[PDB]
C-alpha cells in the first residue's frame, strides 16, 4: 500500500535495519516486493526507497535488503537533483551519481545494471565521470560495461568529463583505448568542451593522445574555442600542435583580445591592446606574403570604426577605453561570423555597461544589432525584448528622449518572436511547452512594455503609423495567454504582471493609452477569455477606482465606444455591472449603456431558460450566447 | 410627423416619427422609394412578424426615446416569458 | 517675479 | 411627463401628456392626426365614460399608471357611441 | 503615534500599534492620528491604523479624516477611507466634491482634468437613483468667485 510504502522510505532514509526489517515482514509474498519495488513521491519527485538508502551513504541497510529478499536496482527513477530531475534511470544509476563506491559494489554483485539504456541511454558510469570519483569509475568498467555509449546528441562520458575539472576520470578514461574524435551533434569533438571551462590539466590529456582538432557546425576550431571563452592558458597550449599554421595563429589572438575586451568574469582592457598589438606584429613581422586584414564593410552600430588595419592606428586607440570595446566587437564579428552563439553576448555586456553609465543611444544601437543577429538564428529573444522595455523605461523614468525609429524596430522584432513564438507552441506538445508557454506570455508582455513606452513618447507621424502598422499585425494574429487573455485583456486587467526593474516605474496596466491605442489600431473589444470575461467584465474589477480614476474613466469610454457589449455575461453568466465589485465602477458603466431592445429581449430569453436552439437565427445564436 | 405602423394581422401602431426611427430598418423602410411626402401616413409593412411583439417594440419605441438620459437608474422593461423569442427576432430584424 | 512661485502648528510638529 | 396609449379595434395612438395639463390638449392631438372632431370622439376607458376637459388625474391614468414601459388602454368611441370592441393581439405561442 | 504618522516612516507606527496603543489619541487641535496619517498621502500608514481599527472622529476644526484627505489632494487615502465599511452617502459625495475641488487650485497636485472628473463622479453618484436624491445645498454666490452659483446640474458641468 502506498501509506505502507511511505513507512518503509522513512526508515531506509534514516539507514535504519531494526526499523525496516520490522516494517516489511508479516504479510504475503505479493505487496513485499510491491513496497520494495515501486518509487515514493516525496517532494514532487517520485524517488525509490533504495536511492534515498544510497543518496546518504546508508549501504547497511541496503546490504541486508539484498541478502534478506533479491530486490532489483532496474527500477526507474529521476536522474539528479540538480537541475534535471527527469526520470528513467536506474537505481543503480544515483548510487554511482551520490558519490558512494560502497554502495555501487554491493547493488553490481546482484544483479548489476552497468548496461542501463535510459531515454537518453545513459550508463551508469555517465553519473559516474559527473561525479568524478576514480574508483566508482574504474570499477563499473570492470564489470564489462561498454564505454562507448552515446546519446541522442552523442553525449560521450569523456565530453562531461573534460567540461568538468574532475582530471581524474578523463585521464583515466584515455588509459583505456577509448576514440578522442568522437562527433557530436553541434560537432563538438572532446576537445571544444575541455578548452571551454579553462582546465589546463584536462586539455594536455587529449593533447598526448592525439585527439586532433576539427571544425564543429558553427565554424569554431578548439582553438577559436579556447579563445571565445577568455582562457588563454589552454591558448598558448593549443598553438602547438604543430599543425597551426599563420592563418589559424594570429586570428586566435585577434580572437582572445576580442573575447578579454567584454566579459562578466574575465574584463581587462589592458589585455585586450597587447594581444591585438602582439597579434599585429605578428601579422607584419616580415614584409613578405603579408597577411592583411580582409576588412569587413563598417557597421553603424559599432560606431563607424573600420577595423585596425596598421599597428600605428591600433597604437593610438590604446588609452581611449570605448573605442578599444568597439574595436574588439568588430573583429569578433568577422572572426566568428555572423552566426555564432555567443558572437552577441558581449554586445549585450557592452550595452548593459554604457546602461550603467547612462550611455543610452548607443548601447540601443548595439542592442537592436545583437537582437538582429539573435533573429537571424532563429533563437529565444524575450530575454532581450524584456531588456529592451526595461531600458526604455528607464530612459523614460530619467526623462529622456527615446528615438521613435528605434521604437519601430524593436516592436517589429518583438512582432516577429512572438509569430515565431506562436509557431514554436503549435509545434511542441508536450517537449518543452511549458517553457514555450512562458516564453510566450512575458513576450506578450514586453510587447505591452513596448506599447506602454511608445504611448509615452512624442513620435513623428509615420514612425506613429508605423508603430501602429506593428500593433495591428500583432492584433490580427490573436495572441492569447493560458486564461484566455488577448492582448486588450492584459492591457485592462491590473493583475498583468510587470518585470521588477525600471519597468515599474514606467509600465503600469491598466493604462489608458495603451487601450486607446489597441482600439484604434483594431483590437477585438469583444473578445473572451478562457472564463468569458471580456475586456470590459476586466475593467470594473479594477480595485483602484479614485486614486487613479483618470485611468478607469478614460478606458470605460474607449471600451463602450469601440463597440463594447454593456450588458454580455461571462462563462458564469456575470453581467459587468454584477462584476462591478465598485460602485465608482458601476456608475461609470451605467452612464455609458447605450440600451437596445435586442439586449433586453436576449437577456429576457436566457433569464427564462427559452430553449432558443433552432429557433432562431445563426448570426443570432450567438448574441443570445453572451447576453 | 406620425408613422403608420401595421402589422401581419392589420393592427395599426401609429407612433411618432421620432419614436419610429430609433430602429434601423424603420428608417431604412421610410427611406428608399417610400418618402410619401405628404406626412399623413408613412406606411410600412410588417407581413410576417405579429402584432403583440409590434406592440411591444412600439413600447419600447416610446421607453427608449424617454428613457435616454434620465439619471443612471433605466427602469425596467417588463418582458413576458411567452412573447420573447419573438420580440428578440423582431428586435433583430428592425435593428432596434 | 512669479507670484505663484512666491507663496509658501508649528509647535505642534515638534517632537 | 406621462405616456399615454389610446387604441381603437385596430389602430393604436402613443402619446405625451404634461402633468400640468388638462385632457385639452390629448384631445387636440388626437384630433389632429385622426381627423375626428373631439365631440365625437369619446374616452372610453376602462368601460367609464368620461369628461371633456377638466382633469387628468380624475381620468384614470396617473404617472405611475401609465409608464412607457406599460401604458394603460384607453379606448376610443365614435358616434354612429360605440362599444368596447376593441380587437386584443395574437395570442402569443406556449413556451415549452 | 502622530509624529510616526505625519512622518513617512510606517515601520514606527507599525510596530507601536503591534504595541496595543491607543488610536482614538485625541489632540489639542482634536486630530486623531488618521488626520496626521491622511495629510502627508502615506497610504501604507493609514492602512495600518484601519487594520488596528483607529475609527473616525471629527476633529475641532470640523473636518473628517477622510475630509482631511480630501483637502489636500491625496486622493489614495481617499479612496481607503471610503472603505470603512461606514461612510455614508452624504460623507462620500462631499469627499470626492472636496477632492475634485482641491485639486483645482494646487501648488503640487494641479489637474484640471481630475477636477472635472471627480466633480462629474460626484454628481453622478448624487444623481444616480431619482429617490431619495440628494441635491446640493447651494451657497448663496459670491462675486470673489464671479458670480456663479456651483453646479446643481450635470448640464452645466
Amino acid at each position: 500500500m502506498e501509506g505502507l510504502a511511505g513507512y518503509v522510505y522513512k526508515a531506509a532514509s534514516e539507514g535504519k535495519v531494526l526499523t525496516l526489517a520490522a516494517l516489511l515482514l508479516n504479510r504475503s509474498e505479493s505487496d513485499i516486493r510491491y513496497l520494495l519495488g515501486y518509487v515514493s513521491q516525496q517532494g514532487g519527485q517520485r524517488s525509490t526507497p533504495l536511492i534515498i538508502a544510497a543518496r546518504n551513504g546508508h549501504a547497511k541497510v541496503v546490504r541486508l535488503l539484498l541478502e534478506h529478499y533479491r530486490v532489483q536496482t532496474q527500477q526507474t527513477g529521476t536522474v539528479r537533483f540538480d537541475g534535471y530531475v527527469i526520470d528513467g534511470a536506474t537505481a543503480l544509476w544515483c548510487a554511482a551519481g551520490a558519490g558512494h563506491f560502497e554502495v555501487v559494489k554491493l547493488l553490481v554483485s546482484h544483479g548489476a545494471n552497468v548496461n542501463h539504456t535510459t531515454v537518453t541511454n545513459s550508463t551508469p558510469l555517465r553519473a559516474a565521470c559527473f561525479d568524478g570519483r576514480l574508483d566508482i569509475v574504474k570499477y563499473l568498467v570492470e564489470n564489462n560495461a561498454n564505454i562507448s555509449i552515446a546519446n541522442k546528441y552523442d553525449n560521450t562520458c569523456l565530453m562531461i568529463a573534460a567540461y568538468k575539472g574532475h582530471t581524474d576520470v578523463v585521464r583515466y578514461l584515455l588509459e583505456q583505448r577509448a576514440d578522442p574524435n568522437a562527433k557530436a551533434h553541434c560537432g563538438a569533438t572532446a576537445l571544444h568542451f575541455a578548452a571551454e571551462a579553462g582546465h589546463i590539466d584536462i586539455v594536455k590529456e587529449l593533447i598526448k593522445w592525439r585527439a586532433a582538432i576539427v571544425v564543429n557546425g558553427h565554424g569554431m576550431t578548439p582553438l577559436k574555442v579556447a579563445a571565445e571563452s577568455c582562457k588563454a592558458d589552454v591558448v598558448e597550449l593549443l598553438l602547438s600542435h604543430a599543425d597551426c599554421d599563420r592563418r589559424s595563429r594570429i586570428e586566435a589572438l585577434e580572437l582572445l583580445g576580442a573575447s578579454f575586451a567584454n566579459d562578466r568574469e574575465n574584463y581587462d582592457i589592458i589585455k585586450t591592446y597587447h594581444y591585438l598589438y602582439l597579434a599585429m606584429l605578428e601579422r607584419f613581422q616580415d614584409g613578405d606574403n603579408i597577411l592583411e586584414k580582409e576588412v569587413l564593410p563598417p557597421i553603424h552600430a559599432y560606431g563607424n570604426r573600420t577595423e585596425c588595419r596598421n599597428p600605428q592606428e591600433l597604437e593610438s586607440i590604446r588609452q581611449d577605453r570605448d573605442a578599444l570595446h568597439m574595436e574588439g566587437l568588430i573583429v569578433r564579428e568577422r572572426i566568428l561570423g555572423a552566426d555564432n552563439i555567443d558572437v552577441s553576448h558581449p554586445i549585450i555586456y557592452r550595452g548593459a555597461v554604457y546602461a550603467d553609465n547612462m550611455e543610452f543611444e548607443q548601447c540601443i544601437k548595439l542592442w537592436l544589432h545583437a537582437l538582429h543577429l539573435r533573429q537571424k538564428g532563429n533563437r529565444n529573444t524575450h530575454k532581450d525584448l524584456l531588456r529592451f522595455a526595461q531600458v526604455f523605461s528607464q530612459m523614460i523614468h530619467l526623462n529622456e528622449t527615446v528615438k521613435a525609429p528605434d521604437i519601430e524596430c524593436v516592436l517589429r522584432c518583438s512582432v516577429l518572436e512572438i509569430e515565431q513564438s506562436m509557431n514554436r507552441v503549435k509545434n511542441i506538445s508536450d517537449a518543452d511547452v511549458h517553457n514555450a508557454m512562458d516564453n510566450y506570455e512575458c513576450n506578450l508582455y514586453t510587447f505591452l512594455y513596448l506599447v506602454c513606452i511608445s504611448t509615452k513618447t512624442q513620435c513623428s507621424e509615420e514612425d506613429q503609423c508605423k508603430i501602429n502598422k506593428q500593433i495591428y499585425n500583432l492584433i490580427h494574429l490573436d495572441p492569447r495567454t493560458r486564461e484566455g487573455f488577448t492582448l486588450l485583456h492584459l492591457a485592462v486587467n491590473s493583475n498583468t504582471p510587470v518585470d521588477d526593474f525600471h519597468t515599474n516605474d514606467v509600465c503600469s496596466f491598466p493604462n489608458a493609452l495603451v487601450t486607446k491605442l489597441l482600439l484604434d489600431c483594431g483590437a477585438e473589444v469583444n473578445a473572451v477569455d478562457n472564463e468569458g470575461n471580456s475586456a470590459l467584465h476586466i475593467i470594473v474589477q479594477y480595485n483602484r477606482p479614485i486614486s487613479d480614476f483618470l485611468t478607469l474613466h478614460s478606458i470605460i469610454i474607449s471600451l463602450v465606444e469601440a463597440g463594447a457589449h454593456t450588458d454580455m455575461t461571462n462563462k458564469q453568466n456575470k453581467t459587468p455591472l454584477d462584476k462591478s465589485t465598485t460602485g465608482v465602477s458601476e456608475i461609470l458603466l451605467k452612464t455609458q449603456m447605450k440600451m437596445s431592445l435586442k439586449c433586453l429581449a436576449a437577456r429576457a430569453v436566457r433569464a427564462n431558460d427559452i430553449n432558443y436552439q433552432d429557433q432562431i437565427p445563426r448570426t443570432l445564436e450567438e448574441f443570445v450566447g453572451f447576453h | 410627423m406620425y408613422v403608420k405602423l401595421i402589422s401581419s394581422d392589420g393592427h395599426e401602431f401609429i407612433v411618432k416619427r421620432e419614436h419610429a426611427l430609433t430602429s434601423g430598418t424603420i428608417k431604412a423602410m421610410l427611406s428608399g422609394p417610400g418618402q410619401f411626402a405628404e406626412n399623413e401616413t408613412n406606411e410600412v409593412n410588417f407581413r410576417e412578424i405579429p402584432s403583440h411583439v409590434l406592440s411591444k417594440v412600439c413600447m419600447y419605441f416610446t421607453y427608449k426615446v424617454r428613457y435616454t438620459n434620465s439619471s443612471t437608474e433605466i427602469p425596467e422593461f417588463p418582458i413576458a416569458p411567452e412573447i420573447a423569442l419573438e420580440l428578440l427576432m423582431a428586435a433583430n430584424f428592425l435593428d432596434c | 517675479k512669479k507670484h505663484s512661485l512666491d507663496l509658501l502648528k508649528l509647535r505642534h510638529l515638534s517632537p | 411627463d406621462v405616456f399615454l396609449m389610446i387604441r381603437r379595434h385596430k389602430t393604436t395612438i402613443f402619446t405625451d401628456a404634461k402633468e400640468s395639463s388638462t385632457v385639452f390638449e390629448l384631445k387636440r392631438i388626437v384630433e389632429g392626426i385622426l381627423k375626428r372632431p373631439p365631440d365625437e370622439q369619446r374616452l372610453y376607458k376602462d368601460d367609464q365614460l368620461l369628461d371633456d376637459g377638466k382633469t387628468l388625474g380624475e381620468c384614470g391614468f396617473t404617472s405611475q399608471t401609465a409608464r412607457p414601459q406599460a401604458p394603460a388602454t384607453v379606448g376610443l368611441a365614435f358616434r354612429a357611441f360605440e362599444a368596447l370592441c376593441i380587437e386584443p393581439f395574437s395570442s402569443p405561442p406556449e413556451l415549452p
